[PDB]
């Protein structure tokens, strides 16, 4: 569900907030997002 | 960002050696090595 606050377990990183489509360029190699604060900012789905 | 980080990393202008090929030395292996190689 995205555009709705909704807590999320995404692979045990479990938080709140709200999802939504991103334009990055995530490496096949990442999994995580994060910002110079040292908190995550974006994840990959697993299943999508 | 400017992220900086702490690991085992090789060097800046640090000394590696080359080697040719034309027996096959065993090289000691500690805190990782650096592979490289033009064919
Ligand atoms: C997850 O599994 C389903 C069913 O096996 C499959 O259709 C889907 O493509 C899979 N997702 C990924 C990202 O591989
Ligand atoms: C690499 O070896 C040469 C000759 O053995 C030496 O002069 C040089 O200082 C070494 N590199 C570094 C970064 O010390």
């Amino acid at each position: 569900v995205k555009n709705k606050c909704v807590n999320f377990n995404f692979n045990g990183l479990t938080g709140t907030g709200v999802l939504t489509k991103s334009n990055k360029k995530f490496l096949p190699f990442q999994q995580f997002g994060r910002d110079i604060v040292d908190t995550t900012d974006a994840v990959r789905d697993p299943q999508t | 960002v400017l992220h900086l980080t702490q690991d085992l990393f090789l060097p800046f202008f640090s000394n590696v050696t080359w080697f040719h090929a034309i027996d096959n030395p065993v090289l000691p292996f500690n805190d990782g090595v650096y592979f490289a190689s033009t064919e």
